[PDB]
């Protein structure tokens, strides 16, 4: 706010400062498209699928374990641990949230809020992983498309040069494998 | 050397319909566009160089 | 004190309701209890007027709050939109929708296999150039 | 006869001199701010062999402008009277009409009681009513006129159902006299038709002065068209005599291709209206939009000065009988008093005075240590 | 040229492209006629 | 029904109209910021030369110049970073018109959504214009697969 | 204002108010080219997608 920022609350300095022309509708139209865009940018990045999708809730995919990416029912917000620890390992410093320097800015700068909440974030994630374990790369055409997760894996071996039998004679070696690295 | 004008271009007439006591011409950015006569009570049309 | 106020209107073509949003202000206090001869404002006929709901992003006066889920036109902020539209006409603030809902299903010993195709042709607009200008 | 109504989307003018067409222009001045309401102020005086005191000249404030409206024949009201107190000890003004003519002066008339009415008060049967004057009583001292022509002048309708409304709007500021009138006609059957009218710039004036009230000076010789209620708290009724007040609000004009304003919007009114003047433009499309700032005004104010009686001795440094040399000036402490930075400048007739931090004006609004 | 537009003789001027629509034009029939034939 | 489209939404060359509408407002307002008295006398040099002596009338003009030099030097500090947004657009623009119109690609979703076949470029006033050519399957019908 | 006449209160009021929205352009210049850099890694984050 150029006027409460520059002057204070003054009627002899706003008088004055309406003497140097269009000085601040160009610095309230420059934020305003930066938050626009910024706003824009979440839901271009994230918002890809057509329908919100749901894990089956019978999970056994030939001995892969997705526990560690897969939405937490316990917690009060849907959210995998490794989503738990990235949020907690990031402290902001004051959001929108509603109303000891934040308090000092009676000097009309403030900060909007985002409009997408990290729950619909989640659930967008969410829709994205059951996708993408449940369906295999086919739902990016057009609607989901059933395969069992290790025929998807010995496709994708197949996709790089190796044939795909070696899947199916070393299935069990590369479950644990993949459960060990991910752990 | 107008009666506080002092323009400069290549004034010839305005054919536009004026209020009666109207004087000073002006456009969209605010620039003069009519000057009135002081002995022929007439229109004129400020155009720059 | 001292806040941002924002007019959620409709296209003035169609109606000619609005309401006001009041930016990151508790509107327990003086906001909801305005007085004449008191705001900056010259307009202060809206008062309250019931109707007043309590958002995360400010305090919004002169929507009714219906709780659905629609695909939203005006976004508010903190997952809040408006539309001008039925419950005669009136503006509501909803809550904004991500989706259908839809439940796939798995199997280890299924498989689904298309007989059919479809050809469709999309379009791309892309800026290559602006107008030059000299001083 | 006091009653209220409702001004829709009268009370604008030129804001100047200056043309401009097929453009949106924005202004700031003294105007009649939109959806206002308007006093109706009614005369009951007729008959000859039966009547009642009428008592039909009330005082206006004049609160810094006011906007006239008046629908008559001709004549039945003239002149108009300014001043402030009105009395032999103050200024009044005396803008009057004439046939031809218009007084205009400022004086120290005394005494204005009851316009020279003969008490017939009877149009329907003889309608001869001329030469009522008695505009004042008398003058002591002044020497200014404006003998010139007159201001109004009266419009001829046929067949009937054409009556003109007169609008006078009336600028009392920088110690000059600004009034702006138009004639309205088509005043068939609407006290106050809706629709937009421009008015336009007659003269100025230099009185100055510290105008503070407004009488009306309208003829009762003989009257017509007087409806009798004690119609009062914003009712209806009939008294063709409205006056308005002038606020300092902001319009956004819209000038028309042949340079007369069509459409007017306030910017004060609604926030529709707000936001209008904003974008400036006459329609705005769906969204939301950040307009402006709101804030609390203070109620009132306090002063927390230390209680100190005595007060501070500059006549004892400035009435001295000797002063020492320049090589060993003696300083003087002044403490524990009430100064007063006005009462220096008696003492001596000095003018260097030349000051260096802070302005000699407001040398009382500050306090010190030593 | 000879409102705004015109009204623009404090100093900003607008330079012309140095490729006019008809050679776009061909360039676009060109390449539409590679890579159908 | 690319045509028939086109001809009904209206908003979908939103994208090439705010090209020239930006720089239309810009100079616009570039132009509008002569008629400001940048906390001087007036606002016009001739009043403020015929209405004072030289020795103060120097002086008061120099509010002016460095008012005007201020806006000035906006305008060109957003063109250049409004050209720098262009030319990534264009750079985009070009890498798909050599990818997709003149070959196959396989990269998921880039020419398209779905399966791509073939592209033809159209020209655009300040644009250019894609006519992506998809495939994309239609029926389904699930199996049991060992 | 409390202590200096409005005729030079003015001449020291102006030193103020071009200082303050000299710093206060600088804010949004560099937001500018903050949001550039976002927006371009944005859209790699989207294309990686
Ligand atoms: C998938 O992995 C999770 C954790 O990596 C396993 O959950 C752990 O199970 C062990 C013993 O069963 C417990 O001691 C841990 O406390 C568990 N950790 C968590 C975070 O729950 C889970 O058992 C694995 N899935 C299967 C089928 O074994
Ligand atoms: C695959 O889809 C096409 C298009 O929908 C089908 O062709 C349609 O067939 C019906 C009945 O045979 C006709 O009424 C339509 O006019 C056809 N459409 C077109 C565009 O020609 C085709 O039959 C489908 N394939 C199978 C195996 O059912
Ligand atoms: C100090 O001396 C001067 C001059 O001798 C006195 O000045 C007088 O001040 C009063 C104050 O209202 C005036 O009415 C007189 O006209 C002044 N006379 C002259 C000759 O200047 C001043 O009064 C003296 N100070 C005190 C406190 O008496
Ligand atoms: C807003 O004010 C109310 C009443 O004082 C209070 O109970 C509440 O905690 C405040 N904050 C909100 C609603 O976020
Ligand atoms: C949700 O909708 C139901 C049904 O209309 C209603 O009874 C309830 O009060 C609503 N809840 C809120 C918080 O508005
Ligand atoms: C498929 O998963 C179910 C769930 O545990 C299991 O009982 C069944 O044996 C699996 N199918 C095969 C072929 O192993
Ligand atoms: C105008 O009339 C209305 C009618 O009751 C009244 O409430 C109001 O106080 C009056 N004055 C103004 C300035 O609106
Ligand atoms: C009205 O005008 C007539 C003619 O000019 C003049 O004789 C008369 O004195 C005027 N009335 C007054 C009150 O001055
Ligand atoms: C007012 O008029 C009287 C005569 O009528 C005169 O004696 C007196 O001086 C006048 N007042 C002033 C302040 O001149
Ligand atoms: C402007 O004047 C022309 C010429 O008579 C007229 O045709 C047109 O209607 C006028 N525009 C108005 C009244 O808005
Ligand atoms: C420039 O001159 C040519 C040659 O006569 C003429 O055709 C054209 O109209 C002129 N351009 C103008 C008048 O803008
Ligand atoms: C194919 O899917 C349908 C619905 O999803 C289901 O009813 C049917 O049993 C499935 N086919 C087999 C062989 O399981």
């Amino acid at each position: 706010d150029c006027t409460m920022y520059i002057c204070g609350d003054s009627t002899e300095c706003s008088n004055l400062l309406l003497q140097y022309g269009s000085f601040c509708t160009q610095l309230k139209r420059a934020l305003t498209g930066i938050a626009v865009e910024q706003d824009k940018n979440t839901q271009e990045v994230f918002a890809q699928v057509k329908q919100i999708y749901k894990t089956p809730p019978i999970k056994y995919f030939g001995g892969f374990n997705f526990s560690q990416i897969l939405p937490d029912p316990s917690k009060p917000s849907k959210r995998s641990p490794i989503e738990d620890l990235l949020f907690n390992k990031v402290t902001l410093a004051d959001a929108g949230f509603i109303k000891l320097i934040c308090a000092q800015k009676f000097n009309g700068l403030t900060v909007l809020p985002p409009l997408l909440t990290d729950e619909m974030i989640a659930q967008y994630t969410s829709a994205l992983l059951a996708g993408t374990i449940t369906s295999g790369w086919t739902f990016g055409a057009g609607p989901a498309l059933q395969i069992p997760f290790p025929m998807q894996m010995a496709y994708r071996f197949n996709g790089i040069g190796v044939t795909q039998n070696v899947l199916y004679e070393n299935q069990k070696l590369i479950a644990n494998q993949f459960n060990s690295a991910i752990g | 050397n107008f009666n506080g004008l002092t323009g400069t271009g290549v004034l010839t007439e305005s054919n536009k319909k004026f209020l009666p006591f109207q004087q000073f011409g002006r456009d969209i950015a605010d620039t003069t566009d009519a000057v009135r006569d002081p002995q022929t009570l007439e229109i004129l049309d400020i155009t720059p160089c | 004190s001292f806040g941002g106020v924002s007019v959620i209107t409709p296209g003035t073509n169609t109606s000619n309701q609005v309401a006001v949003l009041y930016q990151g202000v508790n509107c327990t206090e003086v906001p909801v209890a305005i007085h004449a001869d008191q705001l900056t404002p010259t307009w202060r006929v809206y008062s309250t007027g019931s109707n007043v709901f309590q958002t995360r992003a400010g305090c919004l006066i002169g929507a009714e709050y219906v709780n659905n889920s629609y695909e939203c036109d005006i976004p508010i902020g903190a997952g809040i939109c408006a539309s001008y539209q039925t419950q005669s006409q009136s503006i509501i603030a909803y809550t904004m929708s991500l989706g259908a809902e839809n439940s796939v299903a798995y199997s280890n010993n299924s498989i689904a296999i298309p007989t059919n195709f479809t050809i469709s042709v999309t379009t791309e607009i892309l800026p290559v150039s602006m107008t030059k200008t000299s001083v | 006869t006091q009653s209220y109504t409702n001004s829709f989307t009268r009370g604008v003018y030129y804001p100047d001199k200056v043309f401009r067409s097929s453009v949106l222009h924005s202004t700031q001045d003294l105007f009649l701010p939109f959806f206002s309401n308007v006093t109706w102020f009614h005369a009951i005086h007729v008959s000859g062999t039966n009547g009642t005191k009428r008592f039909d000249n009330p005082v206006l404030p004049f609160n810094d402008g006011v906007y006239f409206a008046s629908t008559e024949k001709s004549n039945i009201i003239r002149g108009w009277i300014f001043g402030t107190t009105l009395d032999s000890k103050t200024q009044s003004l005396l803008i009057v009409n004439n046939a031809t003519n218009v007084v205009i002066k400022v004086c120290e008339f005394q005494f204005c009681n009851d316009p020279f009415l003969d008490v017939y008060y009877h149009k329907n049967n003889k309608s001869w009513m001329e030469s009522e004057f008695r505009v004042y009583s008398s003058a002591n001292n002044c020497t200014f006129e404006y003998v010139s022509q007159p201001f109004l002048m009266d419009l001829e309708g046929k067949q009937g159902n054409f009556k003109n409304l007169r609008e006078f709007v009336f600028k009392n500021i920088d110690g000059y006299f600004k009034i702006y009138s138009k004639h309205t006609p088509i005043n068939l059957g609407r006290d106050l038709p809706q629709g937009f009218s421009a008015l336009e710039p007659l003269v100025d004036l230099p009185i100055g002065i510290n105008i503070t009230r407004f009488q009306t000076l309208l003829a009762l010789h003989r009257s017509y068209l007087t409806p009798g209620d004690s119609s009062s708290g914003w009712t209806a009724g009939a008294a063709a005599y409205y006056v308005g007040y002038l606020q300092p609000r902001t319009f956004l004009l819209k000038y028309n291709e042949n340079g007369t304003i069509t459409d007017a919007v306030d910017c004060a009114l609604d926030p529709l209206s707000e936001t209008k003047c904003t974008l400036k433009s006459f329609t705005v499309e769906k969204g939301i939009y950040q307009t402006s700032n709101f804030r609390v005004q203070p109620t009132e104010s306090i002063v927390r000065f230390p209680n100190i009686t005595n007060l501070c001795p500059f006549d004892e440094v400035f009435n001295a009988t000797r002063f020492a040399s320049v090589y060993a000036w003696n300083r003087k402490r002044i403490s524990n008093c009430v100064a007063d930075y006005s009462v220096l400048y008696n003492f001596a007739p000095f003018f260097a005075f030349k000051c260096y931090g802070v302005s000699p004006t407001k040398l009382n609004d500050l306090c010190f240590t030593n | 040229k000879q409102l705004i537009c015109a009204q623009k003789f404090n100093g900003l001027t607008v330079l012309p492209p140095l490729l006019t629509d008809e050679m776009i034009a061909q360039y676009t029939s060109a390449l539409l006629a590679g890579t159908i034939t | 029904k690319i045509q028939d489209s086109l001809s009904s939404t209206p908003s979908a060359l939103g994208k090439l109209q705010d090209v020239v509408n930006h720089n239309a407002q810009a100079l616009n307002t570039l132009v509008k910021q002569l008629s400001s008295k940048f906390g001087a006398i007036s606002s016009v040099l001739n009043d403020i030369l015929s209405r004072l002596d030289p020795p103060e009338a120097e002086v008061q003009i120099d509010r002016l110049i460095t008012g005007r030099l201020q806006s000035l030097q906006t305008y060109v500090t957003q063109q250049l970073i409004r050209a720098a947004e262009i030319r990534a657009s264009a750079n985009l623009a070009a890498t798909k018109m050599s990818e997709c119109v003149l070959g196959q690609s396989k990269r998921v979703d880039f020419c398209g959504k779905g399966y791509h076949l073939m592209s033809f470029p159209q020209s655009a006033p300040h644009g250019v214009v894609f006519l992506h050519v998809t495939y994309v399957p239609a029926q389904e019908k699930n199996f049991t697969t060992a």
